[PDB]
Order: C-alpha cells, then structure tokens, then sequence
C-alpha cells in the first residue's frame, strides 16, 4: 500500500509564491505518473500538473506559471506555484496514477487560498 | 432440404417396385426431408439426358436384378460405364442388388449373394480415390425399408462432404 | 532507439492482420458462389478482426511506443469501447462458428431447416448486441472515477465488471467451444483408424489451441489479479498477455478460411 500525504499549502497573497510537496510513505514504480489536481468548492476536480517517464503535462490555465518536479529517490513530487492569481483558491490533491491500468492512489488534500 | 437423386439401372430390376411399393418423376419424404428422384430408365438405352438430371445431383441409385445371369454382365458393364466416367463424377452410387428373394430360390446363403456384391465393389474400387463412395445393399420386393437406407446413405454422403469441407478429412 | 524497432514489428503485425482480414472479405465480396450462412459466420469474424486491426490497433501501437496517449480523452473512451467491443465480437464469432460446425456435422440433412437464413442473422445480432452491451458497460455506470489527465488511457478494471464480463465473454464461450468441438471430434472418427484420428485431432487442436493460447493468459491474469491482492504480476507480462489477444485477430485468417475448401480455392485466387 502507498499513502500519499501532501503538505506545503497555506495562505498566499495575490501574485505570491507557494511550494507544494507530496510524499509517498511507500514505493511508486517509475512507470507510473504522479500529478497534482485541484478542486474548487462548487466545481469538480481538474487536472493541473503531472510528471511521469513518458511526458510532463500541464493544464492550459496554469501552463506558464506552475512547475512540477519529481524526486524518484525520495518518491516525492513538488509543485512550485508562482504568481498566484485569485482563482487558484481550492483544495489540491496529489495522485500516483498509472498510464494504462486502473490504478490510482489519491492524497488527502491541502487548502490553498489566494486573496487580495 | 430437397435432395435430388438420379435413378438408373437395367430394366426388369424392380425399379417400379422401388418407386411405387416403397425421364419420369418421383418424390418421397423421410424424416421431414424430401427426396426427388429422376427416373431416366435403361442406362445407355433411352432418355439419357444428363444435362438436367445430373445437374448437382446428390447421389445415383443404381438398381441391379440379382436373379438373372444372362444380363448380369450387361449391368456390370453399365456400372463400369457410369461409375468411371459417364459425365457423372464425384457422385456417389447407392447400389441396390434387388430381388434378393428371387436368388435364394434359384440357388449357404452368405456366399450365394456376396460374390455378386463383390464384383460391383471390385468395379467401385478402381476409380474412387476418396472422391465419392459406393453403398451396396441387398434389397428385395418384400422389403419396403429402402427409404431408410436411401436416407442414411445420403446422410453419410453429406456428412462426408461437410467433413471434407471443414478440413477434418 | 528500440521504439522504432518495436513499432515496426508492431506495424508489420498490423498490416498482416489488415491484409488477411480484407482478403477473407474479398474472397466472398467478389466470388458470388459463396453465399451460405457458414460463409457469413467467417465474414463477420473477418469484419470484427478487420475493425480491430484497422481502427483499434494502430492507436494501441502508438500508445505502446510513445508511453502516453497523445490524443484526447473522448478518443480514449471511444478507443477503449471499440477495443472491448471488437474483441468480444471476435470471441463470440468463434463461438457461433463452433456451434454452426457442430450442428452441421451432427445433422447433415436437417441443416437447412435448423440453420436458416434468418436464425443466423439473429445469431449475429445477438452476439453483436451482447458485445456492445459489455463494451458500453463503463460508459455510464460501471466506472470508478478515473483521473482527469488527458495523456493517460486507463482501461476499466472494476472487480465485478472484470469478473462478470470475463465469465460471460470468455468462460462460457470457452466451455461451449470445447463441448461442440469435442463432439465434432467424436463424429469425425467415424462414429485406417490412425490416419483419421490424427488429422481431425490436429485440425481441431490447432483451432482450439490458438484460441486458448491467445486468450486464456489475458482472461486468467485479468480476474485473478483484480481479486487476489497477493498476486500482482509484473508489467511486462501484462503487456504480453494484452497483445496476445490482439495477435488472435491476425492468427484467425490463417486458420478459418484454410479450414474450408471453397475458401482455400478463393483465398489463393484473390491474392
Ligand atoms: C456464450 C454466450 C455469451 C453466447 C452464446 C451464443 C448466443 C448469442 C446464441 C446461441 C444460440 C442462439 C439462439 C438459437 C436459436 C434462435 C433462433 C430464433 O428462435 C426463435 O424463437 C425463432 C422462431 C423459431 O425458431 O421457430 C431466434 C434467435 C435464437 C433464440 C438464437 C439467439 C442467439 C443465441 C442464444
Ligand atoms: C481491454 C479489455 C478489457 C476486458 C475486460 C475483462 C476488462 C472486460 C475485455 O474483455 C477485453 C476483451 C478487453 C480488450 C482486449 N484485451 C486484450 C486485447 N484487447
């Protein structure tokens, strides 16, 4: 079993900076993706960022200002969010999903608030 | 479900007793399967029109009188002509050595009727090569169970056709 | 480096399956003396295998050599649905071919009254409808919530969808195929006794052995690994048992037209 526990979130001013982390407490194979998703209160989960062995994917609304990175030794995934606009106020989850098989581990969630 | 047969054979062999008491027409039905027999008549004698009678026929029903000997060589040459090549190829022959009761009176009953079948089987084992079979039967006029034999021989013919089709033989 | 190598042997398999399954169709679409239900039962198998090798399998090869899904999410949903549909329709085409051959060698004279031109059409309708019911399973109800990443294409592996569809799509057709072909084998030994059991045993053995050797690894890995958490296989063996079921659709034109003398006379005439 793998228990993704994410942290790093908090309260950011508009245009600020945040660095989210997601640990693993286990082992994810190198042929699995690992990504950050976002759900606002009222809307549904949208994809935000993802890094695997085959590609690195972003959402088109966070494409220039977000940066996903991965340390496969410590089995952790970081998301550096820079120039935070006041519509990223949501709950951010980390996932350790596969490419071609129905295998998805899901994190607990972390509230990220942008205000002005 | 409608199988065409081609009745042949020499005259005075009980073909009308096969037809009635079971080119003219005959139709009979065994186990809800309909058979349609084209009575040509005397082979190489009259009405030998193989253009429509032998067109996709299922089997040829040769009838031999097994009581006479002065025309037995004529029936043997008739089966030699029909079996080898008479524009009837890969058409299996159901042979009816008719009038079996008219043989035991003129003749221990095993060798009296198996030599006559052995000559027709010797003719039938010269050009077979797995293309078509020959089914010989010992029939008589007091035996009206010949439709069951025609049904089972056509069943075996079409079963071997399906086995040759599905590459099982 | 090895992506071009694996892609060119995959594309060779794709072109072989497409050319074989279009040759099986062209053997009937031009030779008008093939018009029976026994030939339509091979025509629809060639249609299912041609739809798989033409519409599904290039995207499977691209997904294998790239590592990710380079098209949209609706294309992934369409591709997975058509994949399950065409493979299930191929297996059920094999099943109805087996049933047709059983009641063709068991009732030779009573065959045009028990397999008519209407009951074979209804059998095609009922196998394609059940394939379409299985494949549009996860499209409304049978799906756990997939991740919203567009560059993944995850198959549905729900315990209860895998088990039911695995049962009703392989293990009932396997038992039917085994029963009908063992009875066909018993009839084909004349119900030279050495040159008859050998030929029928070899002919039916390659037919059932290609089917089980291509599809039993997949349908044994898929329900067992979805139920027992101790057995989790490797990721090379899953791709091998996944692509063997694709290999069955390229194997099928070598077997089933070559088990028919009219098709053997038409296949070498059309190529
Ligand atoms: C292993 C499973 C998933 C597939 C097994 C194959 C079925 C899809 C096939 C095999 C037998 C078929 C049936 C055989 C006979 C007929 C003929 C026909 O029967 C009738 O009631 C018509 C009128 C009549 O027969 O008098 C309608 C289709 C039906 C039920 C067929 C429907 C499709 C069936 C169930
Ligand atoms: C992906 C898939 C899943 C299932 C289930 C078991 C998940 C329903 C199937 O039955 C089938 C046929 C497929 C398609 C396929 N397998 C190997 C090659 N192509």
């Amino acid at each position: 079993q793998v228990q993704l526990q994410e942290s790093g979130g908090g309260l950011v001013q508009a245009g600020g900076s945040l660095r989210l982390s997601c640990a693993a407490s286990g082992n994810i194979s190198a042929h699995w993706k690992m990504g950050w998703y976002r759900q606002a209160p009222g809307k549904e989960r949208e994809f935000v960022a993802g890094i695997g062995y085959a590609n690195t994917n972003y959402a088109d609304s966070v494409k220039g200002r977000f940066t996903i990175s991965r340390d496969n030794a410590k089995n952790t995934v970081y998301l550096q969010m820079n120039s935070l606009k006041p519509e990223d106020t949501a709950v951010y989850y980390c996932a350790a999903y596969s490419y071609y098989r129905d295998h998805s581990y899901w994190g607990q969630g972390t509230q990220v608030t942008v205000s002005s | 479900a409608t199988h065409r047969l081609l009745l042949l054979g020499a005259d005075n062999s009980g073909k009308s007793t096969i037809v009635k008491q079971m080119i003219f027409e005959t139709k009979f039905q065994v186990d809800k399967v309909n058979f349609h027999m084209f009575d040509v008549g005397g082979q190489r004698d009259e009405r030998r029109k193989w253009i429509q009678c032998f067109n996709d026929v299922t089997a040829i029903i040769f009838v031999v009188d097994s009581s006479d000997y002065n025309r037995l060589q004529e029936a043997l040459n008739d089966f030699k002509s029909i079996w080898n090549n008479r524009w009837l190829r890969t058409i299996s022959v159901i042979l009816f050595l008719n009038k079996q009761d008219l043989l035991a009176e003129k003749v221990r009953v095993t060798r009296a009727k198996y030599f006559i079948r052995d000559e027709f089987l010797r003719i039938s084992t010269a050009s077979g090569d797995g293309r078509h079979y020959c089914y010989p039967h010992f029939t008589c006029a007091v035996d009206t169970e010949n439709a069951r034999r025609i049904f089972n021989d056509c069943k075996d013919i079409i079963l071997q056709m399906n086995l040759r089709e599905y590459n099982l033989v | 480096s090895k992506a071009i190598l694996l892609g060119v042997i995959l594309g060779g398999l794709i072109l072989f399956g497409v050319l074989g399954n279009i040759l099986v169709i062209l053997s009937v679409a031009c030779h008008r003396h093939l018009h029976s239900v026994t030939h339509y039962y091979i025509v629809n198998l060639a249609v299912a295998d041609l739809l798989l090798t033409s519409t599904v399998l290039p995207f499977s090869a691209i997904f294998e050599v790239l590592g990710y899904w380079a098209f949209g999410r609706v294309f992934c949903n369409i591709w997975a649905a058509v994949d399950v549909l065409c493979c299930t329709a191929s297996i059920m085409g094999l099943c109805i071919i087996s049933i047709d051959r059983y009641i063709g060698v068991s009732y030779p004279l009573r065959y045009p009254t028990i397999v008519t031109q209407r009951r074979g059409l209804m059998a095609l309708l009922c196998v394609w409808a059940l394939s379409l019911v299985i494949s549009i399973g996860p499209l409304f109800g049978w799906r756990q919530p997939a991740p919203e990443d567009e560059t993944i294409c995850q198959i549905n592996e729900e315990p209860g969808y895998v088990l039911f569809s695995a049962l009703g799509s392989f293990y009932l057709p396997l038992a039917i195929i085994l029963v009908m072909y063992c009875r066909v084998y018993v009839v084909a030994k004349r119900e030279l006794k050495f040159s008859r059991e050998k030929k029928a045993a070899k002919t039916l053995g390659i037919v059932v052995g290609c089917f089980v050797l291509c599809w039993l690894p997949f349908f044994l890995v898929m329900p067992i690994g979805s139920f027992f958490p101790d057995f989790k296989p490797s990721e090379t063996v899953f791709k091998i048992v996944f692509w063997l079921g694709y290999l069955n659709s390229c194997i099928n034109p070598i077997i089933y037209p070559c088990s028919s003398q009219e098709f053997k006379k038409a296949f070498q005439n059309v190529l």
